[PDB]
RNA sequence: ACCGCUGAAAGCAUCUAAGCGGGAAACCUUCUCCAAGAUCAGGUUUCUCACCCACUUGGUGGGAUAAGGCCCCCCGCAGA
RNA sequence: CUCGAUGUCGGCUCGUCGCAUCCUGGGGCUGGAGCAGGUCCCAAGGGUUGGGCUGUUCGCCCAUUAAAGCGGCACGCGAGC
């Protein structure tokens, strides 16, 4: 089903194929892709995103389904970013801004920082919530992890560090 | 009588092999079969005859992704526990003229007479070679067919 | 992980796949982690 | 085997190509025409190409 | 960034310093350098420095070695040996013709120092290796330094290759790591370092700059 | 080993099939030593940089030198 | 295979290798609160004590230790003792 569908283009200044070749530029930053060569990008009617295929084979269906959410990948962070909304649990941890850094107070007995990399924009909301935004869906969820492994997972008290809205599995203990 | 050849009347000649996208086992046998003169209606097992053959594009040839993790040279040192290994892949970023010259050595004769052969053997990582006083004229891979 | 050279799911929503050329079984339960080998 | 990969064709179909024609030719006295006269080599060539059938891979 | 300078070691004496403490030193008579040659990647393919040291008469350098330094316009010294620096940055901090004294080095800086071995002759395996050897009674006969066994049996059918046996020790260049300089003496020309030094009483010694620390 | 990110085949989900991470006293570099007999016998330099005879005139035999070294001599904390 | 000879247990001296890991290093699960543990997976770089009794190997014991690993090599090693 995913790949035999139209990708829209709400602005996308700098559509452009040489060489099997893809970019999008618009309200953020650009960025850049390579679609494997079996598979082929075009333009619909509307400026639409349509990918082909050479039918039938193993190899070539997982491809196709592969590189269409990665185009719509490009052309929803250039248009509408990603963000991840972080919270941080248990007594006494909370989160700070040093400049363009993030500083953590995890229980250790060294303050811990997260230099942020060429594109990952921090800023807290609260002192024990925060967010990771960006703008390439794959750099920003890799950032998110490691802020996310940044304790051992305590499932007697909950502390710790989370994503928004999940739920830890708990034990009971003593 | 048949054919001997006599001192003085081998000619050879120069040949350079492009390698950008050519596997390390055809380029090795073009290569071995280049050096010995087997192309030669002149041949003789005992006499090196046969060409200088330069191997450029040492670092552009074609191996397969799954060899470079797990094909493994060994070497050893004479002392024990001295059995030295590397991969592939931790070869073509340090000597790539090497790994296009073990592959073509293993393939001469293991005797005397290779070892004045494999001298006439220039392989280069670059597609730029030094030996431009002489004329290599270029040498593309044929199959005949059949 | 357990490992042993047999695997098959415990409860109604372990899954088995396969990753890495060798046969597993994820789930959400986390007693129920095995690989073969 | 080297001087019929010159003129193009192989050992395997050379020998097919002579028996085809009718030429007799030791192995000794072929490979003494294929240093002292490798013009007259070429002329055998050419008759063990034309005697070969039109598709040797064809059942017979 | 690596100084280095050539000396000879002059013996040991002691010291105290302001703990009251008695601090082992070896006198090293860093003297006076020059440069001589300096070597760069675009001729030379690495990056060192060359140091002439010594007082030597003129009439004992033959006439090959005596051209190399009129090229540089220097008097010939006795010993000429190379200071390796990284990639770079030589031929911004040493010209041919300067003049490297004692006192680049400074007081608490740790220094590596290079020579060469005293020699032992031809030592047995007790002296060079640290072995056992057998009982001085209960038996045993004339095998009381003796190695004992070299291998194992008819597999294999031979001795391995780097095993300790008997030879000659010493003569080996030596460096020991992380020295301490107690004390600098620019008007004699002299370091004071902390420790032993390998080398005889007379002997060419190379002083570096530690990496360690 | 194991924990991941993005993500199809399989509209979901999955660390993987395309692609990218974190990760051990093991492996490779870094520090110490040997090492161009590495016969692919390396590099940067300075010195001498020159005569005579015989013969079947040959990348030919001898003789005498230069730079430089060896032997002898006085010895060594270098050493069978 | 060796009878017109292939010297046997232990100990001493000197070793080299495997990993089926005793310690140290990295981990998953735990009926893992914490401290200590159990179990499985990865890992052979180094380290792995001295005594009493016994011809002993093995084993019990004493005092320690980060720990006092298990095996191959003619049950390694007598032209070495
Ligand atoms: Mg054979
Ligand atoms: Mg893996
Ligand atoms: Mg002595
Ligand atoms: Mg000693
Ligand atoms: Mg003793
Ligand atoms: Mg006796
Ligand atoms: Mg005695
Ligand atoms: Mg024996
Ligand atoms: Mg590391
Ligand atoms: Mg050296
Ligand atoms: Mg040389
Ligand atoms: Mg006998
Ligand atoms: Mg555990
Ligand atoms: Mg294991
Ligand atoms: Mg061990
Ligand atoms: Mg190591
Ligand atoms: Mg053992
Ligand atoms: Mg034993
Ligand atoms: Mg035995
Ligand atoms: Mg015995
Ligand atoms: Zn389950």
């Amino acid at each position: 089903r995913i790949g035999k569908q139209p990708i829209p283009v709400p602005a996308g200044v700098d559509v452009t194929i040489e060489g099997q070749s893809i970019s999008v530029k618009g309200p953020k930053g650009t960025l850049g892709l390579t679609v494997a060569e079996p598979i082929k990008v075009a333009r619909n009617d509307d400026g639409a995103i349509v990918v082909t295929r050479p039918d039938d084979e193993r190899r070539n269906r997982s491809l196709h389904g592969l590189s269409r959410t990665l185009v719509s990948n490009l052309v929803t962070g250039v248009t509408q970013g990603y963000t991840t909304k972080m919270e941080i649990f248990g007594v006494g941890y909370r989160v700070q801004l040093k400049g363009s850094n993030l500083e953590f107070a995890l229980g250790y007995s060294h303050p811990v920082v997260i230099e942020a990399p060429e594109g990952i924009t921090f800023a807290v909301q609260a002192p024990t919530k925060f967010t990771v935004s960006g703008i390439d869906k794959q750099k920003v969820g890799q950032i998110a992890a490691n802020i996310r492994r940044l304790r051992r997972p305590d499932p007697y008290k909950g502390k710790g560090v989370r994503y928004e809205g999940e739920q830890i599995r708990r034990k009971v203990g003593k | 009588p048949t054919y001997a050849p006599k001192a003085g009347d081998t000619t050879r000649s120069w040949y350079v092999i492009d390698a950008t996208d050519v596997v390390l086992g055809r380029l090795a046998v073009a290569a071995a079969n280049l050096l010995r003169g087997k192309h030669k209606p002149t041949f003789a097992p005992n006499v090196d005859g046969g060409d200088f053959v330069i191997v450029i594009n040492a670092d552009k040839v074609a191996i397969s992704g799954d060899k470079l993790q797990h094909k493994m040279v060994y070497r050893h040192s004479g002392y024990p526990g001295g059995l030295h290994k590397r991969t592939i892949g931790e070869l073509m970023q340090r000597h790539p003229d090497r790994v296009v010259e073990k592959a073509i050595l293993g393939m001469l004769p293991k005797n005397r007479l290779s070892r004045q052969i494999q001298r006439k053997l220039r392989v280069y990582a670059g597609p730029e070679h030094p030996h431009s006083a002489q004329q290599p004229v270029p040498y593309e891979l044929k199959q005949v067919a059949q | 992980v357990k490992v042993n050279p047999s695997v098959k799911p415990i409860c109604d929503k372990c899954r088995l796949i396969r990753r890495h050329g060798r046969v597993m079984v994820i789930c959400s339960d986390p007693r129920h982690k095995q690989r073969q080998g | 085997n080297a001087a019929a990969r010159l003129n193009d064709i192989t050992y395997n179909r050379l020998i097919q190509g002579l028996k085809a024609a009718g030429v007799e030719v030791d192995r000794k006295n072929l490979a003494d025409i294929a240093i002292s006269d490798p013009a007259a080599f070429t002329a055998l060539v050419d008759v063990a190409r034309a005697a070969l059938p039109e598709d040797v891979n064809a059942p017979s | 960034a690596r100084k280095g300078i050539l000396g000879t070691k002059l013996g040991m004496t002691q010291v105290f310093d302001e703990s009251n403490r008695v601090v082992p030193v070896t006198v090293v008579k860093a003297g006076p350098n020059v440069v001589t040659r300096i070597r760069t990647p675009e001729r030379d393919g690495y990056s060192a420095v060359q140091l002439a040291y010594g007082e030597i008469s003129p009439r004992k350098v033959n006439k090959p070695l005596t051209g190399q330094y009129t090229a540089a316009g220097v008097n010939p010294r006795r010993y000429l040996a190379e200071l390796r620096l990284d990639d770079s940055d030589a031929a911004t901090e040493y010209q041919v013709g300067q003049e490297l004294t004692a006192e680049i080095f400074a007081d608490g800086s740790y220094v590596d120092v290079t020579g060469t071995s005293k020699g032992k002759g031809f030592a047995g395996t007790m002296k060079r290796h640290g072995f056992r050897g057998q009982g001085a009674s209960h038996g045993a006969q004339a095998v009381h330094r003796r190695p004992g066994s070299i291998g194992g049996c008819a597999t294999p059918a031979r001795v391995f290759k780097g095993t300790r046996m008997a030879g000659r020790m010493g003569n080996d260049r030596v460096t020991v790591l992380n020295l301490l300089v107690h004390k600098v003496d620019a008007e004699n020309g002299v370091l004071l370092i902390k420790g032993a030094v390998p080398g005889r009483t007379g002997g060419l010694v190379m002083v570096r700059s530690a990496i360690k620390r």
